This record gives C-alpha cells, structure tokens and sequence, in this order.
C-alpha cells in the first residue's frame, strides 16, 4: 500500500494502541520487514487453529460459516489468517490490550437465486463498463432467462410433473423402476421428474430433488442415492444457462462451455442408461455403479460451480477459484480429470490475455476479467508527479482479477508487460505455476533486455553539463544576468525571458554538441534555496515550528535562488525522470548555482582589489584587514566546492553511470538514480538540519560581505583608473563583525561535522573535518 | 517424488512429520538447510505404524537439497507376491534422490570451489604461506616487538595497510580465494605489563566463503585455523628474533651465549619438527585430500570437522598436552630473551634465558611423560 | 554501539511521524480532489 | 477505514473472538497481504499490543 | 553488530531527508491545486 507500508502500520497501530514507547515501532517494523515468509501460500496446522478458534468462540458454526463463505470468494490469506488470530487470542495481555486500544478509538470518536444472478450481471456489465473506461461489453439478447426451468434447468419454481403421476406403489416393480429411471434421468438432466421432483431454490444452491415417498424402501433408498446426481446435474445445467451467455468474464463463459459439454456428455449416458432400464436390464446398484467416476466429478464440479456462483467470481478470482479446486486436493484422480481440463479451458481466454501481455506487452480488459484493471495515464505526467502513475495505477494489483497461480510471478509478469508494452509504444494452463513460471521468467529477462536495447547515456550526459554545472563557463555567464535580479525572488517573473538570455548565452559559448538541452525548462519554485532547504531540514521534525517564522530577508536576499533546471522527457524516458527525482534535482542545482554565484562573486571581488596595488601598502592596513577576511571567504567557499564536486558528484556519477551500464532493468535505473540522489543530498549535508542551517548561514554571510565590499571596491576601483582617512572610513565597522560571524559559523560547522563523524557516522563529515582543519591551527580546535 | 525431484513437500491442511515451509528466496542470509520440518503426531501408534524409514529421513534431507540447488538450478494371507515390504518402491525413489543430492554437491564443488575455499582458508587464516609471512611478520614487528605491541596494530588499519601492501607479495596467495582476506584483532594490544621477552602474539586472519559452501567450512573450522595461526605466528616471531641476533653477532660472552643459542634452538627445532609434522602435516593432508568427489553434501561438512578435531589434537590444544604447548610458548620466550643480547657489535640474562630454556624443555619432557 | 542505535531511534521515530503525516495528506487529498 | 474485505476479515476476527480497531485491522490486513511469516506477525502484533 | 546500527542511521537519515521532500511536494501540490 505504502511505499514505507511497514513504518505506516507500526505508526498506526502504536496511535491505535496510544503505544509510542517500549522497544519502539523501529524494532517491530524492522522485524516485520526482516522475518517474512516469501509468500502467504503456506497451510498451518489448520484443524489445531480450527479448534483454538472454536474454545474462543461463543458459536463455532458460524465462524466456521464464515471461513467457508471466504473460501467460496477464494479470499487471500485465510488459514494464516486464523492461525494468527489463534496465536493472538492464545494471550490475554496482547488480547486485552487490544479490545482496550479499540474501545479507546471507539470512546475517543424477494429476489430468487435466478433474479439475484440477474442483478450480478447487470451489476458486472456495469462495472466491467466502468472498469474498462468504455472499451466493449459482451451484449446479446437472451430469452433463456425468460424461461430457464423450461429449458432442462433447476430454478426456484421448479417441482416434479403434474401430468405424469401414478401410484408408484400400486405400479409393480419393474413398472416403478421405469418410472424412477425416468424421473431420474430427467432430473439429472435439469428438467423435473414424474416421482422426482426438483425443488426451488433460495439463493444459487444446489438443486434438491425431492422423491416421492410412494417408493419402495429399497427403491426410494436408492432414488436418494442417484439424487445427488440429479441434484448435481440440476445445478449443473442452471450454471451453464446461466453463464452460457456473455455477461461475465471470459473465463465465466468458457467454464460454462466445458461444463455443459461435460453435462451433454453425462445426458448422452444418462438416455442410454434410461433405456436399458426401459428394457429392463438395469439395477439401482449398477445406475450408481456405472458413473462413480463420473458422479465425482459432477459433484467436484458443482462445488466449483457454488463457490464461482456464491462469490461472484469472475476474471482471476474464478481463476484462483478453479485452482483452489483442483490444488485443494492434488495428486492421484477418480474424476479430477474433468476438474483440469474445465480450469484450463476457463482460463484460456485469460491465459491468452496474459500471454499477449508478458511476450509483446498487448493488454485489454473485455469486462476487466484480468490482472489488470485498465487506468489510463499520462507518461509525461510522470516527471511531473511525486509518485510515478505508471506502474502503480496505469495497471493495478488486485486479488480477485488475479488467477491463484499467476499472483504468485504477478510482479515478475507485469514488469515483462510493460516492458513489452513500451518496447511496442515505441500459453496453456497447468496444475503447477512453474510451469508457466519459468515462462514468465524468461519473458521478463527479455522483456528488459529488449526493452533495454528500445530506450537506447546522452539524457545523462546533458543532465550533468546543466545540473552538474559541467562546462560551468554558461553560469558563469549567467551570474552576471543574475546579478541584475536581486530584489525579489525570480519565481516573480517568467521563465520565458529567463530561457532567451540563456540560449542567447548558449550560442557565444562552444555547445553545438549536445542535442539534449532544449529538455531543460525553467521552474519558478514558490520557495528560494534557503527556506526551501530549511524546510525540507525541518519537516518531520520540531524545527518545522520554529522555522516557519524564517524568511530570507533576514538572511541573503534570494533573487535569483529560485531559478533552477528540470529535464522533462517524453514517454517511455518520462518514466525514468520524475517529480520525486526532480525536486532533489532543482534544489541540488539551485545550491551549486548559488554557490558558483558566491564564488564568482567572490572571485571578481577579488580580482577588481587589483587597483589596490596602485597605492601604497601603509594606506590600507584597514583594506589589507578585509582583503584577508574576504580571502579566507572566498577559500573556505573554493575548498567546499572542490571537495563537493571533485569528491562527491564525479565518483557518484561514475557509480551511476557503472550502474546503468550494467544493469538494463529500467526499475533498477530508476533505483540506482534515486540512490545516488540521496547520496548527493546526503554528502551535501542535506540530512543534517544543523549542518543545513549552518551553511546557509555561512554562505548568507559570505554573500552579504561581498554584497557589501562590491559598492565600494567599484568605487575605488573608479577613482583609481579616473585619477591614472579616506581610506579607513571606506573600511566599515561591519567588516569585523562579518569575521566574526564567519569564523563562528566555520567553527560551529567543523564542531557538528565531527560530532556526526563519531556518533552518526556518516562517510561525508570527516571529510568536511578535515579540509576545514588542514593548517595545523584548527586540528586541536575541532 | 515432489520433493526429491523439486526440493518442495506439499501440505494442504497438515497433521504430518514430513513437510515443507521453506524460507524465501529473497533472503540470502540462510544457508538453505532452513526449510520446513515440522514435527506432526500421526494417527496411529498400536505398534507405531510408519512409513518406510530408510527413506523417510533421506525424502526429508534430500527434498531441502533439491531445495537449495534449484537456486542455481507382513501378509498373513495364503497368496516379492508373498511378503509385504517398501522396497520396490523405495529404490527408484531413493535413486532419483540420490541423484538430485549428488548434483546438488557436485554444483556446490565443482561452482562455488567450496575446495578452494578450503585450501584458501588454510594458507591465509592458518600461516601456511613461507616467504610471505617471514616478510610481513618481520615488516609488523619493525613497527612493533619483544611481544606485545608498543601501542601499534590496536585498530586493524594499520596492519591492514601493512597487509596490503604485503599481498603482491607471496608464496600462497594471489588467487580470488586468496583475496577479500580479514586480517582483525580481538584485543587491543596493551598488557598490563610490558615486557621484552615474550612471544604471545593474536590475531584473527580470515577467508572468505561463499553462502552455498558456509554449511561445510564452518566458522569452526576458521576459528581453529586462526588459533593454529597466531600460533604459527608466534614461532615467526621467535624466527625473526633468531634472524635478528644472528644478524647481530654478524656484523661484530659472546661464544658461550652462541652456544646456548645453538642448543635451545636445536632443541626448539626439533619441538617444532615434530608440531610441524603432527598438527601440520597428517591434518594438512588429510584436509586437501579430504574433499567431496562423489558428492556428497554433508560429507564436505565431516571432513572439516574432522580436519579441524585432527588439527587441533595434533596441534596439542588438548587438555592432556595444554601444558606441553604452554611450556613451549616459554621456551620461545626465552630463546628470545636470549637472542635480543646476543653479541652487541647481558651475559646474566643470557645465563637467565638459558635456565629458562632449560626448564621449558625440562617441563616439556616431564608433561609429555606424564600424558604417556 | 549504544550512540548509533539512539541516533537509528531518532531517525525512525521522525520517519514514523513523516509516513504519518503522509498517509494524512494522502488522506487529504482523495478525500478532496477524487 | 475498512473496505469490503476489510469489513468481512473483522467480522470473521470477531466470530473468531477479539474486539479490534478498524484502523489496526486495517494494518494487520496489509501486514497479512505482505507476504510476512504468520509467526513473525503474531509476534510484531503482540509487541504493539503488550506494549 | 555496531555495522548493521551504523547502516541503520545512515540510510534513516536519507529516509527522514526523503519524507521531509515528499511531506514539502505534497503540501506544495495542495497550494497549487
């Protein structure tokens, strides 16, 4: 459910349970997610949980009906279920202490079984009609429902035959016996009897055929021995009148079909069987004798037929019910032969869908029978959303359009799908799943190779001249169109102008190869680097409320901190980049960019105290003073941008680019470009609120000291090329207390960066240590 | 025939001894033997009927086999007509999990060299590398000596590095069994008192094995190859001393402490011959001609074990020769203690060294006269 | 070890209110624009 | 809170015996469709409950 | 061992940073929608 699921549960039920102590919901998640079995397909000691159920229960019989209704919807974990709920209820204290979280929680706040199927197939049209988002229906005029007792079935309504009645008493022997094979025969073929009547029916159920009591002992003895079987074909036959139309699934109507092939078949012995004993030369014993096999099947089959009937099930659900059926029992047959080869015809049309979707990617829903439930999607929305709408609601997981055996490589499946799918955009049943696992397996291997080798290096290559800031000789270009825009944040104006002087910039500086930048666009963020920083530092923690006050006034005005760069990418590759990545993306870009702004600041600062030299070194002690404050500035700015692009991004993009290079799953790209995003964010101390906030603050106060040196360096730097106390009064208070400030921060930076070393133990901090301390006067002062 | 052919055993509702609830294949921490077996009472026991039981614990071995290498993978009626039995139907079962067994070990030899790893273990977690070790134990000493370590090698970076630069450098070693070696510290090297004279030197050197092979070489095995290690270890030290004083008197009382020199390590020579041959020689070939060949899963597993209880009798870690080994550890100090004067280029501790020596090798005779 | 295993604590425990607060904009959000 | 299944796997749990939130079922639901060893769910249940 | 604890923060650490980024792109889709 949650990309986290196990951390939301144990949140949840911690609140549930007003428990937020104790090992903690770490321990508990953590032991969740470690201690699995691979999946919930393993049978308990069932009888034994059976029993424990039944000595807490106030009524066993209905739990048990209950288990039984579960089972006739093939609903997922179900033994486990009620072993867990055993060895819950087998202690009191974790017994108790939940009934008291959930009395907390609670404190603190007449249709026929033919008329009812009727409603089912409606309902279904109805939702396969939504489902499918308007695709096709299976829709045809049927009058066999305006008349099924009429047509060989059992409906509520149904009774024995009020034109043929005798004595069967009165009648003699072989004359009663004629007329119960008759009776008989009928029944088992779904029409009423003469002596056998066939009873209406609540609720879609068996068919129950009542004898007449005029029979003889031996005789109506064994009439209610054969009615199993005419109660068997009875419900036989509604079920194939009832799914012989085209309403339900695909594998509705082919189990249909198998099943009234089987019942034309059993009504073929059935004629033969009542003329022999028009001739006489049949025996009650020999008519239960001649179809025990048979009679096995026919009552296999009517259960599958209840429980299909009963839950509803259609699509993977009757699929999982018919591979319940035949698995339920495995191994050695009487009549599990009819059982197979019925599962495999149902799920032919499903076993076709699936083959069409795991070997070219085709997929369709004629009344969403399948594993997927189709939901159209946008690709291009998927670099523009948090969470990528691709392969969680373009083709869903469920548990009832899902058959039994294909959930098991459901995953493994749908992957090779989609893989198939995009490679374009651009199979027989068994009683085991490997069988067709293996299949699947090696459909998915090709399915990614393929896929793979249809999606392609040059995405990458321009996400790093541009966010990586790789052939940085166009920021620093646009430094100077920044600096213009320092007033109020860039987000104020569009990003059209901001593009033109870029791609104005652009064709001054030797960029012709390399056509992947017009992916780039312009975002205005409603937040500047600092405060969203500062937030994402914040958030989830108790720093949100202290900072929410926080505005960048204070600190270095951010006009051009806003500006950042997105690589949007069309379909299939807009499922490589999305919105999730793309945040870390603009927030990473927008640091170094207003980085490389300090540092070219810094630079030109720097390099125009050049006409300094044009006076004496006695006249500017006071310039030499600041000269040496700006200079440590400016140094501590280079060391962390060596340190942080020739330590950190180019070995994580060498990581990244080993990765996509040996793996060709596009999941696995998708992780190993998440992973290596965290990487950056981490080692540029973004999981760190404390270390976030100090480097905003430092890098505020070196901006602000060269915003402040820049007014009056231009202005002797004027007076000196014009001319070709003053001095000191130039030289502002405010230089020292700058210092200062900077030396605490500098401080107060290498003191946290040591204090994660030893206990968080991060691989970034030492290396912050120690280029911080790497003049023999801070190494004693860390 | 489900579980010899696939490694898998089917219940359905459960109230029988055999089973299967075997362990994902998504975590790889096991070792694959981990699978179902969960004991159920049966129905029956007026005289314990039972299934054929000659197969009932090889379906269940071989069922968790199949398991793990699909990975990588009588009458008393008057009528064998009289006579009631398994048999028939017992043998073409037990062949095919045989054969499933069979492939599975083989695999496992023949794969993941599950040998090798043995071999592997015993040149690098036992010291069985000559010309490597009388390099790097000489190189560790010249940043440590006389036993303990003088505040060096207390962090396993130091002679990690010394290590590595160590391992081009070799005459067992440079293959992929002999890399991804762990060479640690289980003590930080500060005695209570430090002395020139001792030989007591520990550290844990460790091979690398695969998850498939960790069933047979066990970190039992790697533990006693560590101790006969560090064992091994200490008798370098006592050689690189040795080296060391000759190197002494070399360059150049000095005659007589020669020949005490001389004497003890005659005597100390003939000790480490025969450790040499019984701890070093029988188990050390009865450890590389000891590997599975017909392929036998868990007979890889014995003839470790057996390698390592054989090692370690030889080696006289036993209760009945401990004092044997101890005294020797002190025959070794004193040699040393002897060899650090030698000739300069104390004659009393020479003299001292000597009695010691002559005491250790006294006690040697007395312990293994005693055990006798 | 006792200093990691307080600084894992902390962590989880501050992924345990951000998946909280999660799952409740999660809530919000189909329950406003769905 | 509960959905369709949600609700029928309650009502079997209280004719198996226990009162129970709908948010935790909803929990023990999900951890159940997790694929996770009904042992070690009985366990981590029994920590959030005792605890 | 003190490995698994140490591995243990360090990915939790992240895992804050990433619920921080995801709790400010929700808020952040809420104000624009």
């Amino acid at each position: 459910m949650s990309e986290f699921r196990i951390h939301h549960d144990v949140n949840e039920l911690l609140s549930l349970l007003r428990v937020h102590g104790g090992d903690g919901a770490e321990v508990y998640i953590d032991l969740l997610q470690k201690n699995r079995t691979p999946y919930v397909t393993t049978t308990v000691s069932a009888h034994s949980a059976k029993v424990k159920i039944a000595e807490f229960s106030r009524t066993p019989e209905d739990f048990l009906k209950k288990y039984d209704e579960l089972k006739s919807k093939n609903t997922r974990n179900l033994d486990p279920l009620v072993y867990l709920l055993s060895k819950l209820m087998e202690d009191r204290e974790t017994l108790q202490y939940l009934q008291q979280n959930a009395k907390e929680r609670a404190e603190l706040a007449g249709p026929t079984w033919q008329q009812s199927l009727e409603l089912t197939r409606k309902m279904l049209r109805d939702k396969q009609s939504k489902k499918n988002s308007g695709q096709r229906l299976p829709v045809l005029p049927a009058w066999v429902y305006e008349r099924p007792a009429l047509l060989g079935d059992f409906l509520p309504g149904t009774g024995g035959s009020a034109d043929t009645a005798v004595p069967i008493g009165s009648l003699p022997l072989a004359s009663q016996e004629a007329a119960v094979v008759e009776d008989l025969l009928y029944v088992l073929v779904g029409v009423d009897g003469r002596y056998i009547s066939a009873q209406p029916l609540t609720g879609r159920q068996g068919r129950t055929f009542l004898v007449d009591p005029n029979l003889d002992l031996s005789i109506r003895e064994l009439v209610s021995r054969i009615l199993p079987v005419a109660a068997s074909y009875s419900t036989v036959t509604r079920f194939i009148e009832e799914k012989s139309s085209f309403e339900y699934g695909q594998v509705n109507h082919a189990l249909a079909a198998a099943m009234r092939t089987l019942v034309k078949e059993y009504l073929v012995l059935v004629t033969q069987l009542e003329q022999l004993q028009r001739q006489g030369l049949l025996s009650l014993q020999k008519l239960w004798f001649y179809i025990q096999p048979a009679m096995r099947s026919l009552d296999i089959l009517a259960s599958l037929a209840t429980s299909v009937d009963k839950g509803e099930c259609i699509g993977g659900a009757t699929l999982s019910l018919l591979h319940d059926r035949s698995f339920s029992y495995t191994g050695d047959s009487q009549a599990q032969e009819l059982c197979l080869h019925l599962t495999k015809a149902a799920s032919t049309p499903y076993f076709e869908i699936l083959e069409k979707w795991i070997y070219r990617g085709i997929i369709d829903d004629p009344y969403s029978e399948f594993m997927v439930e189709e939901h159209e999607l946008r690709k291009e929305k998927i670099q523009e959303d948090y969470n990528d709408k691709y392969w969680d609601q373009r083709y869903t997981v469920v548990q009832r359009q899902i058959p039994s055996f294909l959930q098991k490589m459901a995953g493994k499946v749908l992957s090779t799908g989609k893989y198939l799918n995009v490679v374009r955009e651009c199979v027989v049943y068994t009683l085991k799943e490997r069988a067709y696992v293996e299949q699947i397996e090696k459909a998915f291997s090709y399915a990614s190779k393929v896929l793979l080798d249809f999606l392609m290096l040059a995405h990458l290559r321009s996400i790093k001249r541009y966010f990586l800031m790789d052939q940085g000789d166009f920021f620093v270009h646009f430094m100077d169109l920044t600096e213009e825009e320092l007033k109020k944040p860039v987000d104020d104006i569009t990003p059209t102008r901001l593009e033109a002087l870029l791609e104005l910039a652009l064709r001054m500086s030797t960029a012709n190869t390399d056509p992947f930048k017009d992916d780039l666009k312009i975002d205005l963020m409603p937040h500047d680097l600092i405060t969203q920083l500062l937030r994402v530092l914040a958030i989830e923690t108790q720093q949100e409320k202290a900072m929410v006050h926080a505005d960048p006034t204070e600190l270095t005005l951010s006009g051009l901190e806003a500006f950042s760069f997105d690589y949007v990418v069309t379909w299939p590759l807009s499922l490589i980049i999305n919105r999730k990545a793309l945040t870390r993306y603009q927030m990473l870009f927008r640091h170094m960019f207003y980085c490389k702004h300090v540092e070219r600041q810094l630079c030109s600062v720097w390099i125009s105290n050049k006409a300094a030299k044009r006076f004496s070194l006695h006249s500017a002690k006071w310039f030499a003073g600041a000269f040496t404050l700006r200079q440590r500035m400016l140094n501590f700015v280079q060391n962390i941008q060596s340190y942080m692009m020739f330590e950190v991004m180019e070995p994580t993009w060498h990581v990244l680019e080993q990765n996509l290079r040996s793996a060709s799953n596009i999941d696995d790209v998708l992780g190993h470009h998440a992973s290596f995003l965290d990487n950056c964010l981490k080692d540029c101390m973004l999981t760190n609120p404390e270390l976030l906030r100090v480097f905003s603050k430092l890098m505020s106060v070196c901006v602000m000291f060269t915003n402040c040196l820049q007014r009056f360096t231009q202005s002797m730097k004027l007076d000196s090329e014009l001319g070709h106390p003053q001095l000191a009064s130039s030289f502002e208070a405010t230089i020292t207390k700058f210092d200062k400030n900077f030396s605490a921060h500098l401080l107060d930076l290498l003191a946290r960066l040591s204090i994660y070393s030893t206990s968080d133990c991060e691989h970034g901090m030492a290396s912050v240590i120690s280029r911080l301390d790497f003049n023999g006067f801070y190494t004693e002062r860390l | 025939h489900d579980w010899v052919y696939s490694g898998v055993f089917r219940d359905v509702y459960g109230e029988f001894m055999i089973q299967v609830n075997h362990e994902y294949l998504g975590c790889r921490d096991k070792s694959y033997w981990t699978h179902g077996y969960v004991l159920v009472s049966k129905e029956v026991e007026a005289c314990v009927p039972v299934f054929l039981k000659h197969v009932a614990h090889d379906v269940y071995v071989c069922g968790k086999t199949i398991n793990l290498l699909k990975l990588c993978c009588v009458q008393p009626d008057t009528d064998p007509l009289p006579v009631l039995m398994k048999h028939s139907v017992t043998a073409p079962l037990a062949a095919h999990v045989s054969l499933v067994n069979k492939a599975a070990v083989d695999y496992f030899f023949v794969e993941l060299h599950l040998g090798a790893h043995f071999e592997a273990l015993r040149h690098f977690l036992l010291m069985e590398d000559g010309e490597f070790a009388q390099s790097l134990s000489d190189l560790l000493f010249e940043k440590l000596g006389a036993g303990q370590t003088p505040g060096e090698l207390l962090s396993p970076l130091v002679l990690n590095s010394v290590l590595s630069k160590a391992l081009q450098y070799s005459l067992h070693g440079d293959t992929p069994h002999a890399a991804n070696l762990s060479f640690a510290l289980k003590f930080l090297p500060e005695a209570f008192a430090p002395n020139a004279p001792d030989v007591l030197s520990c550290l844990e050197l460790r091979y690398k094995v695969d998850w498939p092979l960790n069933i047979v070489v066990t970190e039992g095995c790697l533990s006693r190859y560590s101790g006969i290690f560090s064992f091994l270890l200490q008798l370098k030290l006592m050689m690189w001393t040795l080296k060391d004083v000759c190197f002494h008197l070399k360059r150049t009382q000095f005659r007589q402490l020669q020949l005490f020199k001389h004497e003890m390590q005659h005597f100390v020579k003939v000790i480490q011959g025969y450790i040499a041959n019984q701890i070093l020689h029988v188990t050390w070939c009865e450890f590389r001609a000891r590997l599975a060949s017909v392929g036998d899963l868990e007979e890889i597993q014995r003839a470790h074990a057996e390698y390592l209880h054989k090692a370690v009798f030889r080696g006289l870690l036993t209760e009945k020769a401990a004092p044997a080994m101890n005294i020797i550890h002190s025959l070794f100090s004193l040699v040393l203690k002897f060899r650090s004067q030698l000739i300069s280029q104390n004659f009393a501790l020479m003299q001292q060294s000597y009695s010691t020596f002559k005491y250790y090798s006294h006690f040697l005779f007395k312990v293994v006269s005693k055990l006798v | 070890m006792k200093d990691f295993e307080n600084q894992i604590t902390e962590l989880k425990k501050e992924n345990f209110n951000l998946k909280l607060r999660i799952y409740f904009l999660e809530e919000r959000m189909q329950q406003e624009f769905h | 809170v509960l959905s369709a299944e949600e609700t029928e796997l309650f009502e079997l749990a209280q004719a198996a015996g226990g009162a129970m939130d709908p948010e935790v079922f909803k929990i023990l639901v999900d951890l159940l469709k997790l694929n996770v060893a009904p042992l070690a769910v009985f366990q981590m249940l029994k920590s959030m409950c005792a605890g």
